[PDB]
């Protein structure tokens, strides 16, 4: 059984100005 | 409350100083660099490396105590609080430190390594504790389901238990074929064991796999057929069609790994157990037929049953009667094949025997050299 | 720099258009690029904020 | 000579814009009428050369699996439209629809 | 008994002793890097 | 009397355990309910104890046809199996009754409230949302519901692409603008092939 | 106090104030023990300053606690630092490893004069800018306190400006002494030197 955990540990709404 | 945890190591510190180990201003500038530490874990802004950080101190504390007690009082161990004080510290840190990131794996792998490596001072069921509480966050991580399968029947071999993690692992992930892998592999292994420990017996005096193997086959296909469809089914035909090769191609390399694994349990009836999976496939799946719709896929499913006799039999041990049994076997099929199908499977046939036994036998000594040359030059 | 550089393409363009023997090199170009990017140094060298200079008080002296 | 005539690049010019406009408009189209099978792509890629070689590389969502999009986009990005890709809101189309869309 | 070196190293980073490091200073000439 | 709480989201089942319970008389004074407003408040109430993510699309669409029937998925049977002890009776708090038929005959040992207190604990959670995961993940809420709301929704209705049009209205948009760009670039090249 | 720590320690030579209050000296020495192994394998005389300057035990040595004797000796080997360092402005490393010394030993406020004189070439570079912003300018280099936290860098008029003071020149001419001591003098420095030098007679 192989287990990597072990070898873990080591604006959209604005108008436009005239 | 970062004080609370100040007068906790006050009753450590008094005894160092009582037994004369550290110095009051030596045990002053542990207190000193203690204190850092709390403030920063209880400020905002704390990470993992913090906790990593004090856990590395304290250890190394430890280690100076240690010394120092053979080094000045001239002890193993010394009956007071100093002793398990440091190891009860670092455990809280880890504690805490698991409590705020659950997220951090790494964490939780330290964790664990820490505390089984003083299996005395930690009870074994206060890792079935940890081991619980990680699995609840993260279920769907197969490695750590594998990790106390895996710890519990090694250090424990406790086979009834590791059962269990592997039924509710692959209760909560069955689409993962690793997982089913393992699973498998831990099968074999308990029989393998239990075979040798009867032979054991004798001397001082397995299908159920494969029951795992056909359901892994099953769930890890409706998986992928419920993924690379969304939330909806698959209108057109043809596309359907197209995810039923996709499933048949992912299973049978899934199935191929399981024939891999096969090979390096000897014990075991291998071809017996390489046959059932050779039925498995001979049986029509999802309305597609091996031969007609992926003769690539039956073509190796051929040359597997036609060298299944041979695969395991030593060149000294060579039978010319099983090997007359995989050439009658290899005509039968070629009367039902294609022409280019049979070149196919014409060159593997050749290549397997030439490499298997022509080049390891003697050409002079031995008398199947002949026969194997003349049968690959008929071939 | 649109002013200099304006007037550098003209020099340039017309020398392309009126041609009956340019050589298909640009080095009318080149020498009028040279003279827009010194006009552009210099002119970007510039620093429109006055520079203070090194303060020096003569700060009172008494003796001890 | 045929190497010093201007007209060629009034023409030139004039028509390398009009290419712009109208792969611009063609681009819209595929955007929108491929959007209806996986509506998310759009956002996730602007580029309309960048989202027609996805098109060109998977042509239904179900391929987003096994399909590597490396060469178009970079990691990051190459992920995104996968995970898009199955929690879409978009419908299935056929190959006689995906035929013309490519 | 005086201290290992071993038991030194672990005694200089749990008290977290600069003396070593000051020491090196002192002896720092420029020279030799140059 | 809680001590578990089950929401479900559209990428998972969460099993939180309730650290304090609130008072049960004085719920409706304004104080009690501004904590559950506040989220520094509601941790002390709460912490997740368990989050099991949906394999995939297909399954979340699955599961929320068993939750709107008010049944028990074998997903929903598998996380409250690994986070309810067997022990008198483990209390668990639902947001629907309906459900909890379901749940008792799963599991006889546990006994479903859905009372004012639960719905209260069970708005909480729907307010803070990702916040309360501390970090795990749970994708975007916000997406997800989207994906799943097109699907759920689709599913009752039984609608099916034969039904759609848009493809002939895209065929005709495009058509006319291949005539158009036809027609233009080929003028082109007779310009350009007609100086020479 | 609290105020006085965030100024100090938001100072940065790799990072912005807001990210640099919050890190802690020890992920700082890790990225610079990591520098000055890339700088010791450019040059062998960078790992000098492993056993001194960039030590495991540096992080508990803060500058203000010693005696006027160590302090002269810490000021030596930071100012040999700067001068191999002189070359190396360029390279992406030598930028991580001042930062330890600067973090650390607040190089910036106490060797501000040494910093400011080994980088004047680097006038025009990014780094120089941001040494500017973090630095506070000494009476001499009162011509560059325009340019501080300004997003134009110093123009090629105001070195000049700089070196045409007497005084000035008189400092320039140490630093560069010590330079030709330790032959420790590089192309760049005799180009950027011999022009101002060339502009102050013109």
């Amino acid at each position: 059984l192989e287990t990597g955990f072990d070898a873990l540990a080591n604006d959209w709404f604005t108008l436009p100005k005239p | 409350k970062t004080r609370y945890y100040l007068e906790q190591c006050i009753p450590e510190m008094d005894d160092l100083v009582e037994k004369g180990l550290f110095t009051k201003n030596e045990v002053s500038l542990i207190m000193k660099k203690r204190t850092d530490f709390e403030h920063r874990l209880n400020s905002r802004g704390s990470s993992i490396n913090d906790y990593i950080k004090y856990i590395n101190y304290e250890s190394n504390v430890n280690k100076l105590r240690a010394k120092r007690c053979k080094r000045i009082l001239q002890v193993k161990k010394t009956n007071s609080l100093s002793d398990w004080s440091i190891q009860q510290r670092i455990g809280f840190i880890y504690q805490r430190g698991t409590n705020k990131f659950p997220q951090d794996l790494k964490f939780w792998a330290m964790y664990l390594n820490y505390m089984k490596a003083r299996g005395n001072q930690t009870s074994y069921k206060k890792i079935h504790n940890i081991y619980n509480q990680l699995l609840k966050l993260h279920p769907t991580n197969v490695d750590i389901w594998i990790s106390c399968a895996k710890y519990e029947y090694e250090v424990h071999a406790n086979f009834k238990s590791c059962r269990n993690i592997f039924q509710n692992g692959l209760r909560f992930n069955p689409d993962v074929p690793k997982l089913w892998y393992e699973y498998v592999k831990f099968e074999l292994n308990f029989i393998t064991k239990l075979i040798n420990r009867r032979k054991v017996m004798g001397l001082i005096n397995g299908d159920i796999a494969l029951t795992i193997f056909d359901v892994c086959m099953k769930t890890l296909g409706k998986h992928y057929i419920n993924k690379h469809k969304g939330y909806y089914a698959i209108s057109d035909s043809k596309m359907n069609i197209e995810l039923n090769k996709e499933t048949l191609n992912y299973l049978f390399s899934e199935s191929l790994r399981y024939i891999k694994l096969f090979d390096e349990f000897l014990d075991l009836e291998r071809d017996y157990l390489i046959n059932h999976v050779l039925q498995f496939w001979k049986n029509d799946m999802y309305d597609l037929s091996l031969r007609k719709d992926l003769p690539e896929l039956y073509l190796k499913t051929v040359m597997i049953d036609i060298t299944l006799n041979i695969r395991y039999m030593p060149v000294e041990k060579l039978d010319i009667d099983q090997l007359q049994l995989s050439v009658k076997k290899y005509f039968a099929y070629i009367s039902k094949l294609d022409s280019a199908s049979v070149k196919s499977l014409k060159n593997e046939y050749r290549s397997y025997l030439q490499d298997n036994y022509l080049k390891k036998m003697n050409a002079e000594d031995d008398p199947r050299y002949k026969i194997l040359d003349l049968i690959i030059s008929k071939l | 720099i649109a002013r200099v550089l304006a007037a550098k393409a003209a020099v340039s363009l017309r020398y392309d258009a009126l041609a009956e023997d340019r050589d298909d090199s640009g080095d009318i170009g080149l020498e009028s690029r040279a003279k827009v990017e010194n006009r552009l140094s210099q002119l970007e060298g510039r620093d429109l904020r006055t520079t203070p200079k090194v303060v020096r008080e003569a700060k009172k002296v008494e003796m001890t | 000579s045929a190497d010093k005539v201007d007209v060629m690049i009034i023409q030139a010019i004039a028509l390398l814009d009009d290419l712009d406009k109208e792969l611009n408009t063609y681009a819209m189209r595929c955007k929108e009428w491929y959007g209806w099978h996986f509506p998310e792509l759009a956002k996730i890629v602007t580029d309309s050369v960048a989202y027609a070689r996805i098109i060109l590389t998977m042509g239904i969502r179900s391929k987003a699996s096994e399909t590597d999009l490396s060469e178009i986009l970079p990691e990051e990005i190459e992920e995104r439209v996968k995970t898009a890709a199955e929690v879409s809101m978009g419908t299935e189309i056929t190959q006689t629809d995906l035929d013309n869309i490519n | 008994p005086p201290p290992d070196e071993e038991e030194q190293l672990l005694a200089k980073f749990v008290f977290g002793d600069t003396t070593d490091l000051q020491e090196n200073l002192a002896k720092f000439n420029a020279d030799f890097i140059f | 009397p809680i001590e578990y709480l089950l929401f479900e989201e559209p990428t998972g089942y969460a099993v939180f355990k309730v650290k304090l319970q609130q008072d049960d008389i004085g719920s409706r004074l304004k104080e009690v309910q501004e904590q559950i407003n506040d989220f520094g408040a509601f941790t002390k109430l709460i912490e997740l104890v368990s989050f099991a993510p949906f394999k995939g699309a297909a399954e979340a669409l699955e599961n929320a046809n068993d939750i709107s029937e008010g049944l028990v998925s074998e997903s929903l049977k598998a996380i409250l199996d690994l986070n309810l002890p067997k022990a008198k009776n483990i209390t668990l708090a639902i947001s629907d009754k309906n459900l909890g038929p379901s749940i008792k005959e799963e599991f006889p040992y546990v006994d479903c409230i859905s009372n004012e207190l639960a719905q209260d604990l069970i708005r909480g959670v729907r307010l803070h949302g990702e916040k309360l995961f501390k970090g795990l993940q749970s994708g975007d809420l916000e997406r997800a519901q989207l994906g799943l709301g097109h699907a759920y929704s689709r599913a009752k209705v039984k609608f099916s692409v034969q039904k759609n049009d848009n493809h002939i209205i895209q065929a005709i948009a495009l058509l006319d603008q291949l005539d158009k760009d036809i027609n233009t670039f080929a003028m082109r090249v007779k310009e350009w092939y007609g100086w020479h | 106090d609290r105020k006085r720590r965030q100024k100090l320690h938001s100072a940065s030579l790799i990072y912005n104030s807001k990210t640099a209050a919050t890190q802690d000296y020890d992920f700082i020495f890790e990225n610079a023990s990591k520098a000055l192994e890339e700088l010791s394998q450019i040059e062998p005389k960078f790992a000098i300053f492993s056993r001194t300057l960039f030590s495991e035990s540096s992080i508990s040595l803060d500058r203000n606690v010693q005696t006027k004797e160590e302090i002269k000796d810490l000021d030596n080997a930071i100012n040999a630092y700067l001068l191999l360092a002189s070359s190396k402005w360029y390279l992406a490393p030598t930028l991580h490893a001042t930062e330890w010394l600067v973090r650390r030993f607040q190089i910036h406020v106490k060797n501000t004069e040494m910093l400011l004189l080994s980088t004047l070439n680097y006038y025009q570079t990014p780094v120089f800018k941001r040494i500017l912003s973090i630095i506070k300018l000494p009476p001499l280099f009162n011509c560059l306190s325009n340019f501080v936290r300004s997003e134009k860098p110093p123009t090629a008029l105001t070195m000049i400006k700089l070196f045409n003071d007497m005084d000035f020149l008189k400092l320039y001419t140490s630093y560069l002494d010590q330079c030709i001591k330790h032959n420790a003098t590089y192309t760049n420095q005799l180009l950027f030197t011999t022009c101002c030098f060339i502009n102050v007679v013109a």
